[PDB]
RNA sequence: UCUGGCAUGUUGGAACAAUGUAGGUAAGGGAAGUCGGCAAGCCGGAUCCGUAACUUCGGGAUAAGGAUUGGCUCUAAGGG
RNA sequence: CGCAGGUGCAGAUCUUGGUGGUAGUAGCAAAUAUUCAAACGAGAACUUUGAAGGCCGAAGUGGAGAAGGGUUCCAUGUGA
């Protein structure tokens, strides 16, 4: 007979396989549609999730109850050191799909990028690309490279760059760079190839890919949670207290007559570590990263034009379960997938941005920098020293020195 | 007595067997299969590693409920275990075969395990008490083992 | 070796429990030789068997 | 150099973290054995009974956070065992653990 | 806890997943759950007050309701 | 060639015996707890000795009896 009272089904079958992701790095499954009239530009970047904090800003939507009023918004910090271009890939369109036509690599590839080519770098002889690079130097090999760029020019419809992150600059245990193909959009195939060739072996900062207050897409792998029951995996109703043989389960897993368990029934299994793509994340800020100017280190990241505190995006005591952020970073509104240290994929939007929320220009008034290792209450160490006063450890040091 | 197989030439071979050995037949069959065909020094080293859980025996036939371990990829398999008692019993019998080779004048550094087989020995009976006043069998599964080693290099 | 008999014999001779009987760990061989109540008495007088104080 | 004595501070607190109440002191002994094996490469590690008392001094739950031990690599030729070298771990009573470095000991 | 006794109840090692058995805690609501307050929770000792209907005058009665309770230093009274 | 039968099995939840798959699976989860060193020994997580940490907490996991058991008591040796 029919369900007595209607209720919507628990969960979505649009994420059906609900397994561990086969990849640790987020994958761009659709790049923005190419427009030949636009200038040549990149469409994606690779960052690392450092942590979360909250900001203070005043909003500018006229009809709202918070119009011209100060609001507090959670943000996420994604550390994005520059990427190094090491290759070019060409693709041809076929009635069977997009097929890899020819890839060309740069003459010198750093050791951190070569680490991606080995499962045991310690035991390896580091012979990757040692014969390929000699082709860039030999006269016969140079002619083949030029012919291979020409064939890409006259046969390829899609041009991508192979780029890797620099893990020397990150405070992570891992030293192996993440490689990625980033599609080049705009212009003609010839203009794409010329753009790619000239910045081969070069560095692409994140400010040349993304800009301020633009709405981007974040691709990554969700936090892993292991084996879980239907109560946590699919959020089914817990059975009564006096249930025999288990409360945290689905009572009826199917009717008699189809005589099989359907694929649409909640079952216990793997939860988390799922590949996900969230689509509308605004860029609140693009940090500048530490730089040495006139012998003094500039820490001015996360100093707005209303506080001038001379502090860094780093909270007091550092980001928890992540080192110090010393490179360029992207501040996104809200939360993003993954653990800390998780590598995130940031790509340009596939949609046309026309709503007021997406077009509004944001300007931070304050950035929280209190410690996340507890109930922090001091923005800077200088503020804490001024409020607290001299301590016993300072007087002890003075006694030792005098 | 009579072995299952006859050596290619008895002069360059040594035999060793045992009967009614209190080891699990299913565990020993897999261990013997992993040992089969291997050089005597490499088989001795391997069986010691099985005791120390450094190398595993792939459980191919009697594999129901056997766990899955990383060391089983070396055998192109997924299920493997570390049968210590079977490895000790097969180590004792390898030492016996090596001593027989020395007795009849064969060099022990070129000895290959060319034949090894385990057979079910007669079972031994004990009992377990199984609720509602019932008694169920509690049986052991011992085995006979024979091996023939042949000079080969 | 096993000293179960000697811990029982010294317990009855010393009129204490077996938890209060102390056999010298460095004189196991000599204590193991004592299989009579009279040799247990000699070991008590030699100091090889001691009655521990109460807790 | 085979025969060598060194003094260490072992952080029992971070090697016990998360283990159950009935297993904290028993696991702290296995952690000291692991520490001695990694520092001095001998698989034969012997723990002095005074160091066993120090770990159990407050029961099976409240193990001391830090212990100061003395690792001593010596020859096993006295026993003629299959293992050629062994390490003896002894207990060093200290009043404070502040500024205590790993120190070479000679006599 | 002592005298006395024992070795954790026919095995150990590692890990800390789902479901379970046993024990807890939970914001704001406060039985809206359920056949049903089932289960759990509230109360709980002693001292000083104060106790209804009804009644076979015995009870009901620890009815109900309220206050106090630690440590330390003193004081008064109670005997051979 | 004749004579005479306790004369032919796939079944009977058939009778007796033997054997599989299940399956190296379920399981060896009631009463807080073990650790260090040494000895004997071919061999020690489990025996013994010593030192620690714990429990029974006198209506005991203590010391003795009645029924019932019948040599289980004690010493030595073995380890099928």
């Amino acid at each position: 007979s029919h369900r007595k009272f209607s209720a919507p089904r628990h969960g979505s079958l649009g994420f059906l396989p609900r397994k561990r992701s086969s990849r640790h790095r987020g994958k761009v499954k659709s790049f923005p549609k190419d427009d030949a009239s636009k200038p040549v530009h990149l469409t994606a970047f690779l960052g690392y999730k450092a942590g979360m904090t909250h900001i203070v800003r005043e909003v500018d939507r006229p009809g709202s109850k918070v119009n011209k009023k100060e609001v507090v918004e959670a943000v996420t910090i994604v550390e994005t050191p520059p990427m190094v271009v090491v290759g070019i890939v060409g693709y041809v369109e076929t009635p069977r799909g997009l097929r890899t036509f020819k890839t060309v690599f740069a003459e010198h590839i750093s050791d951190e990028c070569k680490r991606r080519f080995y499962k045991n770098w310690h035991k390896s002889k580091k012979k990757a690309f040692t014969k390929y690079c000699k082709k860039w130097q030999d006269d016969t090999g140079k002619k083949q490279l030029e012919k291979d760029f020409n064939s890409m020019k006259k046969y390829c419809q899609v041009i991508r760059i192979i780029a890797h992150t620099q893990m020397r600059l990150l405070p992570l245990r891992q030293k192996k760079a993440h490689l990625m193909e980033i599609q080049v959009n705009g212009g003609t195939v010839a203009e794409k190839l010329d753009w790619a060739r000239e910045r081969l072996e070069q560095q692409v900062p994140v400010n040349q890919v993304f800009g301020q207050d633009e709405m981007i897409d974040v691709i990554g792998v969700t936090k892993g949670k292991g084996y879980k029951g239907v109560t946590s995996r699919w959020h089914t109703k817990k059975l009564p207290r006096k249930t025999h043989r288990g409360l945290r389960k689905v009572a009826c897993i199917g009717a008699w007559h189809p005589a099989r368990v359907a694929f649409s029934v909640a079952r216990a299994g793997q939860k988390g570590y799922h590949h996900r793509t969230e689509i509308n994340k605004k860029i609140y800020k693009i940090g500048q990263g530490y730089l040495i100017k006139d012998g003094k280190l500039i820490k001015n990241n996360a100093s707005t034009d209303y506080d001038l505190s001379d502090k860094s995006i780093n909270p007091l005591g550092g980001f928890v379960h992540y080192g110090e952020v010393t490179n360029d970073f992207i501040m996104l509104k809200g939360c993003v997938v993954g653990t800390k240290k998780r590598v995130l994929t940031l790509r340009k939007s596939l949609l046309v941005q026309t709503k007021r929320r997406a077009l509004e220009k944001i300007d931070l008034k304050f950035i929280d920098t209190t410690s996340k290792f507890g109930h922090g209450r001091f923005q800077t160490m200088e503020e804490k020293k001024a409020f607290m006063g001299p301590l016993k450890k300072d007087r002890i040091a003075k006694e030792e020195g005098a | 007595v009579r072995y299952s197989l006859d050596p290619e030439n008895p002069t360059k071979s040594c035999k060793s067997r045992g009967s009614n050995l209190r080891v699990h037949f299913k565990n020993t069959r897999e261990t013997a299969q992993a040992i089969k065909g291997m050089h005597i020094r490499k088989a001795t080293k391997y069986l010691k590693d099985v005791t120390l859980k450094k190398q595993c025996v792939p459980f191919r036939r009697y594999n129901g409920g056997v766990g899955r371990c990383a060391q089983a990829k070396q055998w192109g398999w997924t299920q493997g275990r570390w049968p210590k008692k079977s490895a000790e019993f097969l180590l004792h019998m390898l030492k016996n075969a090596e001593s027989n080779a020395e007795l009849k004048g064969l060099d022990v550094d070129s000895l290959v395990i060319e034949h090894i087989q385990v057979n079910k020995a007669p079972k031994m009976r004990r009992r377990t008490y199984r609720a509602h006043g019932r008694i169920n069998p509690y049986m052991s599964s011992p085995c006979h083992i024979e091996m023939i080693l042949t000079e080969k290099e | 070796s096993m000293l179960r008999l000697q811990k029982r014999l010294a317990s009855s001779v010393l009129r204490c429990g077996k938890k209060k009987v102390w056999l010298d760990p460095n004189e196991t061989n000599e204590i193991a030789n004592a299989n009579s109540r009279q040799q247990i008495r000699k070991l008590i007088k030699d100091g090889l068997i001691i009655r521990k104080p109460v807790t | 150099n085979e025969v060598v004595t060194r003094e260490y501070t072992i952080n029992i607190h971070k090697r016990i973290h998360g283990v159950g109440f009935k297993k904290r002191a028993p696991r702290a002994l296995k952690e000291i054995r692991k520490f001695a094996m990694k520092e001095m490469g001998t698989p034969d590690v012997r723990i002095d009974t005074r160091l066993n008392k120090a770990v159990w001094a407050k029961g099976i739950r409240n193990v001391p956070y830090r212990i100061r031990v003395r690792l001593s690599r010596k020859r096993n030729e006295d026993e003629d065992s299959p293992n050629k070298l062994y390490t003896l771990v002894t207990y060093v009573p200290v009043t404070t653990f502040k500024n205590l470095q790993t120190v070479n000991v000679d006599e």
